[PDB]
């Protein structure tokens, strides 16, 4: 049978780095929404990296550095977004916690307080996999690996778009981009073309043990994160191909 | 192709974008420690056997480091299997078992490190890496624990809760990351055979084989962790590895001298 | 007069490594018993090492290593048992905490949550005492040193046997082994022959300042740990020779 | 406009090292007063260094060491006073927390428990400013930098004197020493002569963003700290020259 | 003046006491690393520019460290400005922005460190300092992040939330603390001019100037963080600094050889 | 000696009924201020009656009813204001509690939650004192009787005016009305003319045992209640003539 759930009452929320990149205009409403959710859910909030990681990839690739050097450089930017978000929630008892604390002491920290913030990037560091010059295991992938290892009640991915489209809705082909309210990880994995989630997220969904669905929602629209944490369908649902016990 | 084209894509496209991915592939390729060799010392196949296996290898390491720069990683072995058994029986997930196994590789690095301390060779960690550059420069060798750092973020295997990336993968990925010139797995068999030589009496020795040939022969999961074979086919810097018997006196030395002892496994 | 009690409301429970070595068959009932005790007591749960430490002693002694090298190697195994036990209790808010946190921040952690798990081995490390090739200050000894330094309400040692007998009840002489419901540390110290507790435990009991008695009980019998924490006599009581204030 | 307040409900209390230097006679009543305050306020209690830092300055200056070597040596003594004070409050759930925890996880720790103790010295360390051979950024200065960065409700400085006088009331000129119930940081900065607070405290008050007043009170008089935390005037008030929003 | 007089004052007077302060000023003055040079490699002016700026400087560092002991600190650059912009827009205080900026300087030290690792040069930290004495002794150079450690305890500027003590100040204070013989800021301009040469077309180059003269000329906040000028006037050990163009091949080498390239700024 | 303090860490806040009478325009900012104070103080918030009590006095006096009939009729209106204020704070865990719960179970309720709301009117009911046809023991008086009986840290009276003036600042003589930043209860008691506080408040201040000062502040000015609870002088201070122990 499947492994037990370590924290079955946990909700994991991953905040895209590009949401953070919009500054106060996006962050202040999101902080106010998170504030209202604290009495409703036990939250692990994990931040991605955003545009600064693109800059350090540009410099690092120009210097020739390998993918295991670029992975911790990008992870740094996700940690900085986590410190910013936690500071905004400090008066509610929320702090940023480091990766070892997440891996080993999350239960005591969520007993102390209603939510903690950490980095969504996983600590693959210099042991990132080779093949692409871009680190594959990024923020979407790390947040899902954690949520599934914990057996959490859900993972919600909060982005600057409504969900997944058939083409980049901010890209060259944005005119033929059609919104997908629902999809499976296996169908996405067989498509080519860009996605708002790591391609490695689809691979770890194939070996998942607990989480059956992950919703991608627009954090720039107040109320969508709240609705998603109640299971309401307000973005794109990704079916992992976990099947019930 | 140009720096500015790559920077524009990096700013304007998802990292998932095939066009970005392809411009990133054309970037220059810097090797961090190109003159170093990574050696894995097996946990079950060497360190668990005690003095009779470890002391001759310590002597080889000490002799080798005069002419060779060495990063010596340790395996885990029977105490990790015991931990895996306990934890799997409780239903714990692969990410928890991954943390448990690292502690056994750490134990083995500490024991090997204490036998090498009087020769100046440190166990590294703490600093992680940057104790490595100074030690390699001055003393030509360092000892490290071979388990990857993934811990709770370990991807699980398709079936079961045993962490699929263990100390063969950890040592391999470090060689690949540093762009080292050579990767040697030190085990307790002469090399790869057509069957497990401990189980099968008429297995045939294989001096050289590619990953694809190994898969076509049913040898995906034999003398190396099978994910290592896929990592090898993806690698940028380390495109072959050598498996040698650490229980044969001088085998490590001879492998470092370019002798074809053991089995060479090629990415293609 | 004697030193103050730092945490007079604390109960310390040491879990033998060989209990953990039995796997789910022993661990699951013990976890269920611990779960029920969390609302009754403030617990510091400390794990011993068990058989894996015997294996690393075999390898380390075969390599010639001194007792200060073997001590942290065994301590590692007690930490691993602590991570396993804490994982099973994570959904109750229980986490493993490192030795510095135990020594300096136990009060805040037991304010956050009902119980924490740590290693019972003390951090003697490369400064372990010479004389035996086997590290003397092990899990029973470390747990008692901690409980007494804190001035805790009790220390209960949870083993795979009913208590102390006149001979090893799993050993060659097991036929003449007689159960001892009560004994003193000074009488045990004058005996030769094996015990289910560290001999150094008897030495630190002689210099103890607060804890008057320590009960050894069978953790493989559901309900004995619960009864021992209420002071019921269900195993072997060891009198430390602390005398009342 | 001014920066937000991170922890607007926080009260910061700095305990002079020389209060701690008096031993149980001063510490026990202060601990009993702190115990009674825990249900009234959310406290960050920060200890100074006292006479041991004078000794290590004497040795360090005799060895020729520069001001960036002396600064962490003095900070050590403030950390030791913090460990002593926290031990006395352990049974109330109070622990000492390290500087990184104060800077990054204070919110979760004050959610776990009513008060934490840390070092008042700031981590300037080998990057202390040159000019004086005595480290300028000491315990008063660090505590104020923290309280103001957090936007705390107050900072109260607890000393072994009633407040600020016109001369050292334990010094040669103590006969002409007149008590000052109220003063401004700018007026003190223009005076020469010794003070019971760091001169660098007056400089950081000039750039402060939130805290308008800081009270210096006698911790050797039971009840004064309690009264000061309610805003009662029982020592010397220092006006920072923050002006209201 | 005597040891006993100083000890008596240290025991009996507040550290604020002018008489104590004056006896402390007469103490002996030990330089910890008097033969070392601190070099700051600019974040925006060098590392952000990639290979064309960094690779020639790596080559100079490698050549220089044969005859010179070097402590090489990194700046932060455009990613820190982005973080400052986000955080300032949220109303966060200078002490929070200080922590964010340090992570960017750490990134830059890691990238520079990886290009130098094969020459034995480590990135230090972890140990803080005492990896420094051993590395300097053996390999003649170390890389460090240039941001001061003040973090949440950063004093704010008179106006605004940008941390006033950044990587120019961090590197300067380390040179001053260690009593180093020389402090070189590596930027992307030949030196100080009468106006910003990127904004003004007829600015005039200044080979040598004191802090007071700079203030009298409106140049308090130009090519160096302006608090550094005040730190320099207070310094015990480093009483002048040199600003050179790292984009000119050999400029660092020539500055280490005593050539007057660039601008020398004196405390008095 | 004087009686002990039952709840020495309690802050009592009395909200004038006429503040409530202004509706959302006054209530919403006050609720937002109270929300921010909940993590800083343990609050007993007590509401007065306002204009509806004037209406029921008009009807009751027209029917001839005695003062002991009018007293519970007015108290009803203060209870209604308390239910309204508590509803607005419900999502913060705040509820209205009845007079018996205040008198007997306040400690457990302030352990459950950060603040509770009750009626400020005391339960004199049909045993109100005769003499005036207007019930004398009203909301200011009841709140002070409670705060002083508990030995609370303070009582703050939140009104629709800045404090006490020499004449009604909304009345006929408002042109000669001078603001009084500070006064004593004994001096007010000797004056004739209207006040913003019950005259019986001055009488119970004369027999008080603990509370030395009570501040009257303008609840229509955001931030004044917050400042008053820190002891800042932002309205009229009334000295009770309790003198220190
Ligand atoms: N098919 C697609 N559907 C939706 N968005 C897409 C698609 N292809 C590309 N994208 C892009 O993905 C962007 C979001 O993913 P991106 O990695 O850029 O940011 P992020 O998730 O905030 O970053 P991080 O991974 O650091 O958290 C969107 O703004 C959108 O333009
Ligand atoms: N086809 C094969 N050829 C050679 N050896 C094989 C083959 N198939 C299986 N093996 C077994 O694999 C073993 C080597 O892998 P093993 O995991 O034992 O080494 P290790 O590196 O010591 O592991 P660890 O370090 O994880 O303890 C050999 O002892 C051998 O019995
Ligand atoms: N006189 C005795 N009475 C009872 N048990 C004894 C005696 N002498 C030896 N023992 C043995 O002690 C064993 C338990 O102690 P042991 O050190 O082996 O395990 P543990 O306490 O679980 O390990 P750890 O110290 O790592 O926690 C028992 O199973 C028993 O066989
Ligand atoms: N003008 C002054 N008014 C009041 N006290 C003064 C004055 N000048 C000097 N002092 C001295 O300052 C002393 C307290 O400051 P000091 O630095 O000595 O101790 P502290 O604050 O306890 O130490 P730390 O800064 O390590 O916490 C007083 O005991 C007093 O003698
Ligand atoms: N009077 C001046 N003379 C020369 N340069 C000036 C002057 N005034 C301003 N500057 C500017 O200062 C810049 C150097 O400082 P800058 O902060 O860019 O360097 P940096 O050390 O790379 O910063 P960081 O490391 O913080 O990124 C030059 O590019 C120049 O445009
Ligand atoms: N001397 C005075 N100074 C200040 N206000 C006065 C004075 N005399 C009369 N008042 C009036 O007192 C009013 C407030 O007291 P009032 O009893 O009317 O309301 P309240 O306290 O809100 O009611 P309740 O007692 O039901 O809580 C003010 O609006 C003001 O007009
Ligand atoms: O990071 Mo913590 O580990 O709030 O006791
Ligand atoms: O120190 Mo912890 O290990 O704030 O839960
Ligand atoms: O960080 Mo602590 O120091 O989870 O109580
Ligand atoms: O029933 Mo009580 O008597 O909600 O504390």
């Amino acid at each position: 049978k499947r492994p037990i759930r370590l924290l079955p009452w946990l909700q994991v929320v991953k905040i895209g780095g590009r949401v953070m990149d919009r500054g106060a205009d996006a962050i202040l409403p999101l902080v106010e929404e998170l504030r209202k959710l604290l009495p409703e859910h036990r939250l692990l909030i994990l931040t991605g990296a955003g545009v600064r990681a693109r800059h350090v990839f540009s410099v690092g690739l120009d210097l020739g550095l390998p993918v295991g050097s670029l992975a911790p450089l990008a992870a740094s930017e996700a940690g900085q977004n986590g410190h910013i978000l936690a500071a905004m929630l400090a008066s509610e008892g929320v702090s940023y916690v480091e990766h070892p604390t997440v891996a080993d002491q999350l239960a005591i920290h969520l007993s102390a307080t209603r939510a903690v913030v950490g980095s969504a990037f996983p600590p693959y560091h210099h042991h990132e996999f080779p093949g692409s010059r871009i680190p594959p295991h990024r923020a979407d992938t790390g947040a899902f690996l954690l949520a599934d290892a914990f057996g959490a009640a859900g993972l919600t991915i909060v982005e600057n778009v409504d969900g997944i489209y058939t083409a980049d809705p901010n890209g060259p082909d944005r005119g033929q981009a059609r919104f997908l309210p629902e999809t499976s990880a296996t169908d996405l994995a067989k498509s080519e073309g860009p996605l708002p989630v790591d391609r490695a997220l689809l691979d770890v969904m194939a070996t998942a043990r607990h989480i059956e669905r992950v919703q991608v929602v627009n954090g720039l629209v107040p109320g969508r994160l709240t609705a998603a944490l109640r299971g309401e369908h307000v973005g794109t649902l990704i079916r992992t191909g976990v099947r019930p016990a | 192709n140009s720096t500015a084209e790559l920077e524009e894509l990096l700013m304007q496209r998802s990292l998932t974008d095939p066009q970005l991915q392809a411009a990133a592939a054309a970037a220059a390729d810097f090797r961090i420690l190109p003159d170093a060799t990574v050696i894995k010392i097996g946990g079950q196949s060497v360190i668990d056997r005690g003095r009779a296996a470890v002391y001759p290898l310590v002597d080889e390491i000490v002799a080798a480091r005069k002419n060779h720069k060495l990063l010596i990683g340790t395996g885990a072995g029977t105490r990790a299997r015991h931990l895996y058994s306990i934890a799997a029986g409780l239903g714990l997930p692969a990410g928890v078992l991954a943390q448990l196994g690292s502690s056994v590789a750490d134990q083995n690095a500490a024991m090997l490190g204490q036998l090498l301390a009087k020769h100046g060779i440190p166990v590294v960690g703490g600093a992680g890496l940057s104790a490595v550059p100074l030690s390699l420069a001055e003393v030509n060798a360092v000892v490290f624990s071979g388990m990857p750092p993934y811990k709770l973020w370990m991807r699980p295997a398709a079936e079961g809760v045993i962490p699929p990336y263990r100390t063969d993968a950890g040592c391999f990925l470090l060689a690949e990351q540093f762009g080292c010139k050579q990767m040697i797995f030190v085990k307790d068999e002469d090399g790869l055979y057509t069957a497990n030589p401990k189980t099968s009496k008429d297995a045939t020795f294989i001096p050289r084989i590619s990953v694809d040939e190994m898969k076509a022969k049913g040898l995906h999961d034999s003398i190396l962790e099978f994910p290592v074979l896929d990592l090898l086919q993806s690698a940028q810097h380390v495109r072959e590895v050598q498996v040698v018997n650490g229980l044969v006196p001088g085998n490590l030395t001879r492998a470092l001298a370019g002798e074809h002892v053991g089995t060479i496994i090629t990415a293609s």
